[PDB]
């Protein structure tokens, strides 16, 4: 099937990671 | 109804939420704005050059779920209770809002074979830095150790808000009001006693007491496998290690004596029946060194392994306590993994929590709510499961602390 | 006393890189040199021994 | 209090109903082995309660307990120094404030 | 709080300007010898400062300091025997009292203790380590014996050498044994320089 993982390199995503987007909070702790 | 009520939840209803866009989410700190070298330069003279420290982190989202399942003859007779799907949707509602609000705290995310990333997301007990780690080495709660966990707080720059402790904590903390209580000589006809403590004054805040019904010890050994899908049991082996940091010696009285050890095999469906007993006999001498244990994976069982629940007995005591947990390092027949026991938790203790409750601290992340998904009808059966994704962030962990090895007896 | 409060200074652009300092003079200064005291070898852990 | 259904030969079924002695649960049991009364075991029994999802309300004793009860309550009496002509002693406890709730 | 003019070579004029802890005279100053902080203690401070036709207003010291002296508080809390539905605990002392005013308690988050040694350069543009050696002085006021269990022991010393532009690597430690009659001797230190150092080095910082 396709499924998203849980892979965070860039490089090293394959099958529906590769679809994925980045996702990063607005807001500086 | 002979269980628990909407009104037991208490940590999930507290909590802020927030939405998530995907399985991966990142987020930016700042650590520091320059680094010490001086400051004082000097008429008409160039001053150095600082730079500061950021850095980039990630969660993982995880999934949860439960399945239910009405004959299609059940539905067409008279109930006296009402409607059994409604009846049915409620009940699995309540069991997943209890599976959450414990997993929102003895969650671990590096259970797997080879320890590689699991099925469950990391909680309270794991997300905490290690420094901010208050050990009582089996030893009541007193007034002290709430100023000393309000300094740990303070002294990374945060503010204590709330306090989160069992019930048995709470009786045992609030009966050391009783020898203050006093009595004025012309008494009246009835009084009222029993001392009750809600908040706390400490030197850097203001803090609120928030007893947990799901909050517990250690849990202790139970001989019936909690799943039918749990993996075979296997095999136990214990003696005397060669390490030099154990800390079986920290208990009162030394740490001399005879201990029980158990092991029991565990995947993402339940948990299998206990192993072999075997008991271990510690000198005094030999209380620095921990004690190994050798396991054993089953030959021939159903279901593989992901990780292992170790349990340990008092010192000289019959019952056992879970005390480690950890994953194996291969899941084929017959495998080993070894262990080495160095007396991190004391059996038959507790475990409290204390941090700033806030949306800049600590949030949870929804991929979606609750809800309701149906089924392919394979028969005359009606089928549907409920479902949730998420994961808790926690963003300073340092703003929080928890207190561990915490000695009670209120219900004995 | 302060000289000039904190001001900020562009620096001359020797590259492609942007610069700037920031700057305070001043000093303190205590008419009473004995209207003042201090305590020294103060013993306090507040993460104190547990035994 | 003290009823019981099965006192038939044979331990069969007899004449009287169970009482509240025999329909309590053998686990909510503590047993005091011949000692008094004291403070804390009214938290203790308010645990017991609690840990099964229930909140206590009432406490049901003899009137000797009850008077046992405030041995532990006399070596805190105060009395203020303006004393007057003739003062009441002892004290009475007829409610408690325990970790789940408060108990008549 | 912690400035010094006077690191430069020879004991010249520096680059800082002093504070607190070198403004004020040196015989204003109360030595705990390693104890708690009392109540009578705030008194002596307050005449300290009332002899000389002061008048004490505030009192600055840390957090650690102030929690300790809060704790002191606990056994003296008392319940009123008709008791209420829920009670708050805890006590904090703002403020304290004297025979010549009142004085509030300031916590500072950047009052700390005694830095521990760092095993690392603060800059690059710090000067190079040197070398140490340490034996029993040769003094008649020296002021070990004031701790509670006396002044016999072990002690290791270290130093690092130092400028304006941040802090060397430690040097050797050694270590010195006193005994019960050497307590009134002082030890006497010995610090030689960098042989090839690239950077010039200004001050001393002794660590025990």
């Amino acid at each position: 099937a396709l499924e998203a993982g849980h892979t965070v390199n860039p490089l090293d995503l394959e099958g529906g990671g590769a679809f994925r987007v980045e996702s990063l909070e607005r807001s500086l702790h | 109804n002979l269980s628990f009520t909407d009104q037991h939840i208490k940590f999930w209803k507290k909590i802020p939420k927030q939405k998530a866009y995907s399985t991966v989410e990142q987020y930016g700190q700042l650590l520091d704005y320059g680094r010490s070298q001086g400051a004082f330069v000097g008429e008409g003279v160039l001053p150095d050059t600082n730079d500061s420290t950021y850095a980039r982190k990630a969660a993982f989202v995880k999934f949860l779920g439960t399945t239910r399942e009405v004959t299609h003859p059940m539905t067409l007779v008279n109930s006296a209770f009402g409607n059994v799907i409604a009846r049915q949707n409620k009940d699995g509602i309540l069991w997943m809002l209890k599976q959450i609000e414990q997993a929102l705290f003895w969650g671990d995310s590096k259970l797997a074979p080879g320890g590689q990333e699991g099925l469950q997301f990391d909680g309270i007990n794991k997300m905490i830095d290690p420094e901010n780690t208050i050990d009582l080495k089996g030893n009541y709660l007193e007034e002290k150790h709430i100023n000393w966990g309000s300094q740990l707080i303070l002294q990374n720059y945060g503010t204590p808000t709330d306090l989160m402790l069992p019930f048995e904590v709470m009786g045992q903390f609030s009966q050391e009001f009783f020898p203050k209580e006093r009595v004025i000589m012309p008494t009246n006809d009835g009084y009222q006693a029993g001392v009750v403590v809600n908040k706390f004054m400490t030197h850097g805040g203001e803090v609120d007491f928030t007893p947990n019904l799901f909050l517990n010890k250690t849990t202790p050994l139970n001989m019936n496998a909690s799943s039918q899908k749990a993996p075979a049991p296997g095999t136990l082996a214990a003696e005397i290690g060669t390490a030099n940091d154990a800390e079986f010696g920290k208990q009162t009285g030394g740490g001399a004596g005879v201990y029980k050890y158990a092991v029991t095999f565990n995947n993402s469906h339940g948990e299998s029946v206990p192993s072999n007993i075997v008991d271990v006999t510690i000198a005094n001498e030999d209380v620095a060194k921990g004690v190994k244990l050798t396991i054993t994976n089953p030959v021939s069982t159903a279901f593989p392994v992901e990780y292992i629940k170790v349990y340990r007995s008092e010192k000289d005591g019959q019952r056992l306590y879970e005390v480690a947990k950890f994953a194996v390092t291969t899941d084929n027949s017959g495998g080993v993994t070894e262990h080495t026991d160095k007396c991190e938790i004391l059996a038959n203790t507790y475990t409290a929590f204390m941090g700033e409750m806030s949306e800049e601290v600590i949030a949870f992340k929804q991929l979606t709510p609750m809800m309701k998904m149906d089924l392919a009808t394979l028969g005359p059966v009606i089928r549907w499961m409920i479902l949730m994704y998420g994961v808790p962030v926690m963003y300073a962990p340092k703003k929080f602390m928890k207190y561990t090895n915490i000695k009670a007896d209120v219900p004995g | 006393k302060q000289l000039t409060p904190m001001m900020k200074m562009d620096l001359a652009t020797l590259g492609p890189v942007i610069r700037w300092m920031i700057l305070m003079y001043g000093v303190p200064v205590m008419y009473a040199p004995k209207k003042f005291m201090k305590y020294t070898n103060i013993k306090a852990d507040v993460p104190g021994y547990i035994g």
